[PDB]
RNA sequence: UUAAAGUUGCUGCAGUUAAAAAGCUCGUAGUUGGAUCUUGCUCGGCGCCGGCCCGAAGCGUUUACUUUGAAAAAA
RNA sequence: GAGUACACCGGAAUGAUUUGGGCGUGCCCCC
């Protein structure tokens, strides 16, 4: 349009834009924290997590590498945590 | 007491009253641990603009990590002592000449003006770390530097910015105000 | 339409609009349209929000009173839709209603009979009246045109988004055009319900006025 | 690539001034392209400017009035004297009136005027009228 | 655009505007020191640590919680190899590409990409020469690949 | 414009536009000579007074007058503030 | 032979169809290259009681650019 | 010591007593 403003948007355009054309620098990725049924402890996974993690103790694996996020193992709850 | 000087002068008695105010917490509260092996290395007396004033404290630069974990609580028992003073945490960093033709090893780039302010301006704001920061150019060509913050730790902070604009006008001569975005964070 | 408030939804020009279908509108998005709408549903229908709406409804209401004279208002309609509404608005107020085939060169060629010399224009559509919109550049003329979500927004001063479509919205939007106009002109109070009817300016085809009335007296 | 920052910098914003945009995002940054539109906002033919200051270049959002006609640019930065600054007025401007020439000076990035007033010169940057 | 490519791709990281230590992160530099020590000796590049440690053990950046990248500890130590990982992986790929044309003689293309290949490794090797990285009298032919793999 | 004498030499001036702040030519036609009508504050009739504005025909071509138009209400507080 | 020649285009020309972009790619010179960094340590003077300040033998990143001077035969 | 829920102590409120746990600090397990 003719007069639209840059100096603040809303937050859903920011979303909708891509990460590079954004007004800042800011990643569309975040880190979450996954646990199996049968184990007990929590650890911390990437979002795209690329390759096979495993936790430590040998029981269950936890991810499986796709193009873009990685495919949770069934069974496991992930929750959105910020820093 | 534990006031340090790298040069010759001995401390004045209103920053050695606040280190024997130092001295009576640490032997007071159960922190020895940690807080005996901490050192303050000066104060100044800032009046900021209406009724109230401000002071900033110099720490040096190696044990700075020592110092944030600690600053929680150090801050709230200074409120309770005397609450008619706000206090920061402020590292001190000495700013090296530039590089002219008329004057040698290499002028480290940790050690320059913007990185000093940079650094001074990152400490200045501990509780709220900054999300980000635009620059406004005035008309008579003064700048003017807005500082955004995250949502996290405002209750206690949103009162502080007239102190935190004092005492950057004073450090730097840089006229700096506060924002708080919300939609991003 | 001001911060005062005296010019807003009283509680029933709302429940007209939700009757007539003046807030749903085409099934393609415009780009000078992003702003008077809030989002596509399934079905794929667009909603119109309804103040923007409002708000340049008192807008265009106070560029036509703000003319002395109200004999020189072009009020201009081509489609079957809104044939009867523009002249009965032309009726109330004063204005100079062209209905159907509106003539090419009525504002440029001056020798013809057809010829006019008008000083606000306004407009049912503006798709299907792009010929006033082509003659409005020539001459210093403002135009008014109740647009849609599928009209272009080209040589347009004031757009009220509408369905254009219906000839009960048309109907009701001009007479309430014709209604605030003549409020704003110093002859209707707005304390108490002056109102004739709104189906009095609505079109309807001959076959249906074939059997009303044959079934009513 | 990308070379000469502040000639994209003065085409992106010549398409907003001759389009009627208000507002223009600029790419890169440094601080000879803030130092020009200081000296094009000191003399009047500009508002008011943000900087969008990251961990990156920064970005540039201005706000446009109608008092500007064409930014450009002279490249490359060509040295000039006291003695041939009006060779160059003479055929780059539409008249002696109106109009500034920057060019980059030991005594600080500025105008022709001050340049002559204060009898110094140097490379050339671009121009605006 | 690309080097010898002609399309044109925009996908790269992009890293975030603050700098700050997470808060939920219990790691200190030393224990993170230790595990890229142990990921080192086990015979990894930069960036196989690097993505092993930001997928597993919930790291933003090494560079945000030690004071400096990876390649600057590992030389700190001493273990890291003389040849550089880019042009290692580049002498590899170009054994590869020419064990593939001994057998397949008829193929223009692959002798395309050879040359390609060739290219970039000169062009990368350059570069290490002007950073004085690499001894000037290292060069290489087209019979050189069992001293350096 | 003025002179070195002290007085105005020019025959006229032109218009400007309200969105663009350009001016209007001679023998450019597709100016607009909007007025909008503001009213009491405690009826709502119309007072008297007008409030004129004007845009270039570029402008109409391009077709964000309407938009133009809101703005220039938006900043006359004609039009609600919250829109 | 010069201007008109913006028909030799550095200012300042053209390359879809009028005169015209190598069939395409790689490649050493040549050209062009992203952002950022705000004066002091042996001799003696306009004054004064072993001394304060100033002056100075000695040194205090090289380049291009820019400004002031010298030296620059006459017609 | 288990880490899905539990068997327990030292600080601190009222002389003597002690208030469900989990590590993904915010929502998950037994009522």
């Amino acid at each position: 349009p003719l007069a639209k403003d840059l100096l603040h948007p809303s937050p859903e355009e920011e979303k909708r834009k891509h990460k590079k054309k954004r007004l800042v620098q800011s990643p569309n990725s975040y880190f979450m924290d996954v646990k199996c049924p049968g184990c007990y402890k929590i650890t911390t996974v990437f979002s795209h997590a690329q390759t096979v993690v495993l936790c430590v103790g040998c029981s269950t694996v936890l991810c499986q590498p796709t193009g873009g996020k990685a495919r949770l193992t069934e069974g496991c709850s992930f929750r959105r945590k910020q820093h | 007491a534990k006031i340090v000087k790298p040069n010759g002068e001995k401390p004045d008695e209103f920053e050695s009253g606040i280190s024997q105010a130092l001295l009576e917490l640490e032997m007071n509260s159960d922190l020895k641990a940690q807080l005996r092996e901490l050192n303050i290395t000066a104060a100044k007396e800032i009046e900021v603009g209406g009724g109230r004033k401000a002071i900033i404290i110099f720490v040096p630069v190696p044990q700075l990590k020592s110092f944030q974990k600690i600053q929680v609580r150090l801050v709230r028992e200074l409120e309770k002592k005397f609450s008619g003073k706000h206090v920061v945490f402020i590292a001190q960093r000495r700013i090296l000449p530039k590089p002219t033709r008329k004057s040698k090893q290499k002028r480290p780039r940790s050690r320059t003006l913007t990185a000093v302010h940079d650094a001074i301006l990152e400490d200045l704001v501990f509780p709220s770390e900054i999300v980000g920061k635009r620059i406004r150019v005035k008309l008579d060509g003064s700048r003017l530097i807005k500082v955004h913050l995250d949502k996290a730790q405002q209750n206690n902070v949103e009162h502080k910015v007239e102190t935190f604009s004092g005492v950057y006008k004073k450090l730097t001569g840089k006229d700096v105000n506060f924002e708080f975005p919300e939609f991003q964070l | 339409s001001g911060a005062l408030d005296v010019l807003q939804m009283k509680e029933e020009d709302v429940l007209k609009f939700l009757a007539a279908g003046t807030h749903l509108g085409g099934t393609n998005l415009d780009f000078q349209m992003e702003q008077y709408i809030y989002k596509r549903k399934s079905d794929g229908i667009y909603i119109i929000n309804l103040k923007r709406t409002w708000e340049k409804l008192l807008l265009a209401a106070r560029a036509i009173v703000a003319i002395e004279n109200p004999a020189d208002v072009s009020v201009i309609s081509s489609r079957n839709t809104g044939q009867r509404a523009v002249l009965k608005f032309a009726a109330a107020t004063g204005a100079t209603p062209i209905a159907g085939r509106f003539t090419p060169g009525t504002f440029t060629n001056q020798i013809q009979t057809a010829f006019r010399e008008p000083r606000l224009l306004v407009v049912t559509d503006p798709r299907a009246d792009h010929q006033p919109l082509t003659e409005a550049s020539y001459v210093n003329l403002p135009t008014i045109a109740l647009c849609n979500t599928d009209s272009p927004l080209r040589y347009v001063d004031i757009a009220i988004p509408c369905n254009n479509k219906g000839a009960h919205s048309v109907g009701l939007m001009w007479w309430m055009l014709a209604r605030e106009v003549l409020r704003m002109r110093g002859t209707i109070s707005r304390e108490h319900p002056w109102e004739v009817m709104p189906d009095l300016y609505f079109y309807r085809d001959p076959e249906e006025i074939e059997k009303e009335e044959q079934a009513a007296a | 690539v990308r070379m000469n920052v502040l000639a994209d910098a003065l085409k992106s914003i010549n398409n907003a001034e001759k389009r009627g945009k208000r507002q223009v995002l600029i790419r890169p940054c440094s601080k000879v392209i803030v130092r020009f539109l200081t000296v094009m906002m000191k003399h009047g033919y500009i508002g008011e400017f943000e900087i969008i200051d990251d961990h990156r270049a920064g970005k540039i959002v201005v706000n446009l009035t109608g008092r500007l006609n064409k930014c450009g640019v002279i490249s490359p930065r060509f040295d000039v004297q006291l003695k041939d600054l009006e060779k160059w007025q003479n055929n780059l401007l539409p008249s002696r009136q109106f109009g500034f020439i920057v060019l980059t000076t030991s005594a600080g990035i500025m105008d022709h005027e001050e340049a002559r007033r204060k009898h110094t010169g140097g490379k050339i940057l671009g121009f605006f009228f | 655009g690309r080097m010898h490519a002609p399309g044109k791709g925009l996908s790269q990281s992009a890293l975030p505007y603050r700098r700050s230590v997470p808060t939920w992160l219990k790691l200190t530099s030393d224990d993170v020191k230790e595990q890229i020590y142990k990921l080192a000796k086990k015979g990894l590049t930069p960036s196989q640590i690097g993505v092993i440690l930001r997928d597993s053990h919930g790291v933003a950046q090494v560079r945000f919680v030690t004071g400096n990248k990876i390649l600057r500890i590992l030389k700190s130590k001493g273990l890291a190899p003389d040849l550089p990982e880019d042009l290692y992986h580049l002498i590899k790929k170009a054994v590869a590409v020419r064990k593939h044309l001994e057998r397949n003689r008829k193929d223009k293309d692959a002798k395309f990409r050879l040359i390609l290949i060739e290219s970039r490794i000169h062009r990368l090797a350059r570069y290490y020469k002007t950073k004085r990285v690499l001894p000037p009298n290292w060069k290489y032919e087209s019979s050189t690949a069992s001293a350096l793999v | 414009m003025q002179n070195d004498a002290g007085e105005f030499v020019d025959l006229y001036v032109p218009r400007k536009c309200s969105a663009s702040n350009r001016i209007i030519g001679a023998k450019d036609h597709a100016s607009i000579q909007m007025n909008v009508a503001e009213v009491d504050k405690v009826t709502g009739r119309f007072n008297g007074q007008f409030k004129t504005y004007a845009i270039c025909g570029a402008i109409r071509r391009m077709g964000e007058s309407d938009d133009s138009i809101l703005r220039l209400a938006k900043a006359d507080g004609i039009v609600s503030k919250n829109f």
